[PDB]
C-alpha cells in the first residue's frame, strides 16, 4: 500500500508490490513529469500484470495488451516517456514494438510525412545516403 | 573468376588442417582468428603486418563456398 | 513528439525493425541516420538469421568492428547471398565466405 501523487495532484493509491514493478519508484513521491492520464495507464498495466503474476491465459493478456495498446500518437509518445522515466521494461518494450510496426511502411516519403518529420537533408547528402543504400531501393 | 576459386579453395583447405600480390592471405586471418580455442613482396608483407596487428593475431564445405563464391 | 526524438528513444524504436526498416529509416533523417548506423542494431540485424554460429560474441563484434562493422558485413555479401533463398538460416560456410570476403576488401582498400 503505497500512495503516489501526480501533476494533477491526485493520491492514486496502489499496493506495494505492484508499485514494485518500477524500479525508480522502488529505489525511491512528488512525480513532476509523468502526468495523471498517463500514471492511471501505468497503474492500470502494473494492475493487470501483477493479476497475471499471480498459453490461454498468456494470449488472453496479449490480446489486453494489443487493445490497451489502442491510443493515439500524443498518448503513445507519453507512455515511451513515462516507461523510460520509471524504469518499467514490459511497457516501454509494447510501446517500442507497436511503433516499430507503424514506422514498418513505405518509401521515406511516408515515413516522414505520418511522423511530421521535417528533414534538411543537404542534397550532396540526400543523394548519398540514397546510394549507399541502394540494396534497399 | 578463378583467382578468387583458387583463393578460397585452398584457404579451406589450408584452414581444416607464391607471394603475387599477396591476394589470397588477407582472408585466413579471419578463419585463424575466429577460431575455437584462439588464433614489392616488402610492401606487400608490411600490410600483412598491418592487417594482423589489426585483429590482434601475431568437401561439402569447400564445394558450398565455391558454389556460392559463382 | 516523435517528430523531436533523442537518441535514446530512436534506438529503442529500430530495435524491432529487420534489415529492409532499417536501411530504409536510415535516410528519413540526420537523427535518424546516426542513430542507424549504430553497430549494435546491425549486429542483432546480421546475427538474427544465423542462429548456429559460435566462437564467442566479443570475438565476433571485435574482429567484425575492427575490419569494418557489421553494416559492411550485410549489405555487400550477406543481402546477395540471403536474395535466393529468404527463408533459408545462415550456418557455418556462409561466415566463413563473408569474412573473407571482408578481410580482403578491408586489404584491397588499405593501400
Amino acid at each position: 500500500k503505497i500512495t503516489l501523487k501526480s501533476s494533477d495532484g491526485e493520491n492514486f493509491e496502489i499496493d506495494e508490490a505492484v508499485a514494485l514493478e518500477s524500479q525508480t519508484i522502488k529505489h525511491m513521491i512528488p512525480l513532476p513529469n509523468v502526468t495523471s492520464k498517463i500514471l492511471s495507464k501505468v497503474i492500470e498495466y502494473c494492475k493487470r500484470h501483477v493479476e497475471a503474476a499471480e498459453g490461454s491465459s498468456d494470449e488472453d493478456l496479449k490480446t489486453w495488451d494489443s487493445e490497451f495498446i489502442k491510443v493515439d500518437q500524443g498518448t503513445l509518445f507519453d507512455l515511451i516517456l513515462a516507461a523510460n522515466y520509471l524504469n518499467i521494461k514490459g511497457l516501454l518494450d509494447l510501446t517500442c514494438q507497436t511503433v516499430a510496426d507503424m514506422i514498418k511502411g513505405k518509401t521515406p516519403e511516408e515515413i516522414r510525412k505520418t511522423f511530421n518529420i521535417k528533414n534538411d537533408f543537404t542534397p550532396e547528402e540526400e543523394e548519398e545516403v540514397r546510394r549507399e543504400n541502394q540494396w534497399a531501393f | 573468376p578463378y583467382l578468387k576459386f583458387a583463393h578460397f579453395t585452398a584457404n579451406q583447405a589450408i584452414l581444416e588442417a607464391s607471394m603475387n600480390q599477396g591476394l589470397q592471405w588477407p582472408a585466413l586471418m579471419q578463419a585463424l582468428a575466429l577460431r575455437e580455442g584462439g588464433p614489392h613482396l616488402h610492401e606487400v608483407g608490411c600490410k600483412l603486418a598491418q592487417l594482423a596487428e589489426a585483429i590482434h593475431v601475431e568437401g561439402s564445405n569447400a564445394f558450398k563456398q565455391a558454389s556460392m563464391l559463382l | 513528439g516523435f517528430s523531436n526524438l533523442d537518441e535514446n528513444l530512436v534506438y529503442e524504436v529500430l530495435k524491432h525493425v529487420d534489415a529492409k526498416t532499417l536501411a530504409m529509416s536510415s535516410c528519413v533523417s540526420k537523427i535518424w541516420h546516426k542513430t542507424a548506423q549504430d553497430e549494435r542494431l546491425w549486429e542483432l540485424i546480421c546475427t538474427r538469421h544465423w542462429t548456429n554460429i559460435g566462437c564467442g560474441q566479443n570475438q565476433l563484434r571485435s574482429v567484425v568492428l575492427a575490419l569494418g562493422g557489421f553494416r559492411r558485413l550485410h549489405s555487400l555479401y550477406l543481402w546477395p547471398l540471403s536474395k535466393p533463398n529468404p527463408r533459408a538460416r545462415f550456418g557455418k560456410d556462409e561466415l566463413k565466405l563473408t569474412l573473407s570476403l571482408l578481410s580482403i576488401r578491408y586489404y584491397e582498400k588499405m593501400s
